């Protein structure tokens, strides 16, 4: 099965600054992938879809791209509600994975 | 005429097979690990190509009953398009026979 | 409105078994499939298996123990997920998704924090904290609610319904004999309290128990 | 003759689909993230292996719109080399009551 | 040809734990891998036919999963008759090959 890997799994940033997180898949899958974002104690919720699509209700701070095996979710200059849980999940092939998170810290 | 009405029905076919092709598709490919044929729109354009015969390869049921939902997108496909150049005939055939006078 | 209702907890005893609802509303299609993720406590997500309600076909992770059985009620527009023969290694939060059969999951439901564990359920007790008599204060109050002993996990705290939301802190639980304890910390200005009410939610799910404790001055 | 009209109607049809259907694939292409159908010379070439039914599978549309026009440019081939062999049996026909005296 | 790593060579458990034997190939082959188990003077037996279908015979403790290049063979709750040597093969090209066999110890 695909296997995701986000490193580092925590990365800390100084506020009003970009930030990115990666995701790197053990095969192509194309642009099949999906970011979710889960704060504490709450249900994950859809950032970005499909790479780089972007998402209704998700302020335009989000950002994502990259495609084949190497995958990107960027913040233009982080915010306080911004601090949580950031994980990749691929469609391309059955089944379905998740990546192993990665916490942002400010 | 039979041949243009076979051919309307032969069309309307297609696009029911097509798209229950898709949705069949997607139910029989999932659950086997490795299958790409898992999503419904890229599972339309799958079964696009493989009624029009094509085939890029960039999508492919690895399942048996998938690779059965195959074989009915490919005949459906083949017939009807077999079906739409034997309508034409018909009509050109039709037409020789009036500008010949016979 | 919410298009996934889950059960707020559940608990099971070693061995036993337990049927997750997932409650479906808003738009639905024949093309719609549901997903069941789990998620250990201090773990990432991890996928459990998916089903499609139209066909009740359903599928699952093959990477790890099969502990699941997934059903679903079309009249209801319900999904139901059978977990058996339960150990410690399956308490955790049980998220249901729904996927418009393109690859993403749209929209997840609350979670139901499943406890597996041989103790009982236990109500909490919800004391109010109010500052002492001798305690100066300047533009800012600090007010808080005590929830002592309580089984299992979780519990929802909230300040006046939801619409005292900033300056809201509310601590993990700490346990001590299979019985749980946190405290929920809040700040509102001091010319506010207590001209205005300040009152603590405390629902305690698995119990079915929802309290309400006003916070007033030590007299 | 109509079926000998039609198939030249047929014929320059197609290479204009071919040339547009080249022009319109880059312009859907580009913008998608690993998409190779992207350069007009070798979008002429897979034009050419997709209107002929086939596609090697070297270059795919990955596009909505790019699979769109893949579609367009494979019911253009298909009717056209169908259309072909229609006014093909038309002659042959025509001839054959010709060399039977009917 | 497509060669099969089995690694580790040999592993070690306590009884009634879950065990995993890893099988990874050199080229992607789908998941046309099949498990066997040999016990001392015995015959190899089929225990999972492509990585993850079942056999008459064997009991549900036994499980397969994985696909493309890695390849996972389960034991839930190891028991004393599990003790053997355990071998891959695949066969999605020509010829067949095994791989170097994992032991199992308790
Ligand atoms: C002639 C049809 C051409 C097929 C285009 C397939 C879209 C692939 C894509 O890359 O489209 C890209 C885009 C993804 O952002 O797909 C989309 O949403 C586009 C929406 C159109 C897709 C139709 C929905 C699926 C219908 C299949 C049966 C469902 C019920 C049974
Ligand atoms: C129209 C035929 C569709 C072909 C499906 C091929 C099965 C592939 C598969 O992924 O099937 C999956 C499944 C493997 O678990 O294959 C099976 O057993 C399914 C059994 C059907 C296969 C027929 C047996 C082989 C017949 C060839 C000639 C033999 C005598 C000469
Ligand atoms: C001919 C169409 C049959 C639909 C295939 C469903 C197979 C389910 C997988 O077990
Ligand atoms: C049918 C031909 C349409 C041309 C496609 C252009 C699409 C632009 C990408 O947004
Ligand atoms: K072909
Ligand atoms: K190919
Ligand atoms: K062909
Ligand atoms: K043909």
């Amino acid at each position: 099965d695909i296997l995701l890997t986000q490193s580092p799994a925590i990365l800390s940033v100084s506020p009003g600054e970009r930030v990115s997180f990666s995701c790197r898949a053990s095969q192509s899958i194309g642009t099949d992938i999906h970011w979710y974002q889960q704060r504490t104690n709450g249900s994950p919720r859809l950032l970005i879809k499909y790479a780089s699509e972007s998402i209704s209700g998700i302020p335009s701070r989000f950002s994502g791209s990259g495609s084949g095996t190497d995958f990107t979710l960027s913040i233009n200059s982080v915010e306080s509600e911004d601090i949580a849980n950031y994980y990749c999940q691929q469609s391309n092939r059955w089944p379905f994975t998740f990546g192993s998170g990665t916490k942002l810290e400010i | 005429a039979l041949h243009w009405r076979a051919a309307g029905a032969a069309t309307v076919l297609l696009v029911i097979v097509l798209l229950a092709g898709s949705y069949l598709a997607v139910l029989a490919e999932r659950g086997a690990p490795g299958a790409q044929l898992i999503t419904y729109p890229r599972a339309l354009w799958w079964a696009c190509e493989t009624a029009t015969t094509v085939x890029y390869g960039d999508l492919c049921p690895v399942t048996l009953w998938g690779r059965l939902v195959a074989v009915v997108v490919m005949v459906a496909g083949i017939t009807s398009f077999g079906l739409v150049t034997a309508a034409l005939a018909t009509w050109f055939v039709g037409r020789e026979q009036e500008r010949r006078g016979h | 409105q919410v298009q996934l209702q889950q059960p707020g907890a559940e608990l099971v005893k070693p061995g036993a078994s337990v049927k997750l609802s997932c409650k479906a509303s808003g738009y639905t299609f024949t093309s719609d499939w549901i997903h069941w993720v789990k998620q250990r406590p201090g773990h990432g997500l991890e996928w459990i298996g998916e089903i499609i309600p139209s066909y009740g076909r359903a599928n699952y992770n093959e990477k790890i123990q099969k502990k699941a059985t997934l059903t679903a009620d079309k009249s209801s527009s319900t999904a139901f997920m059978q977990l058996s023969s339960l150990t410690s290694e399956d308490s955790a939060v049980y998220y249901c998704a729904r996927e418009r059969g393109d690859g993403y999951f749209a929209v997840w439901g609350a979670g139901t924090t499943v406890t597996v564990s041989s103790a009982k359920t236990t109500p909490p007790s919800v004391y109010p904290l109010a500052p002492g008599s001798a305690a100066q204060t300047n533009s800012m109050v600090t007010l808080g609610c005590l929830v002592k002993g309580y089984f299992p996990e979780p519990v929802t705290v909230t300040w006046n319904s939801g619409s005292l939301s900033s300056g809201v802190h509310t601590f993990p639980a700490v346990l001590q004999s299979d019985l749980y304890t946190l405290s929920s910390s809040v700040t509102v200005p001091s010319s506010s309290w207590p001209s205005e009410t300040v009152t603590c939610n405390v629902a305690h799910p698995a119990s079915s128990t929802k309290v309400d404790k006003k916070i007033v001055p030590r007299d």
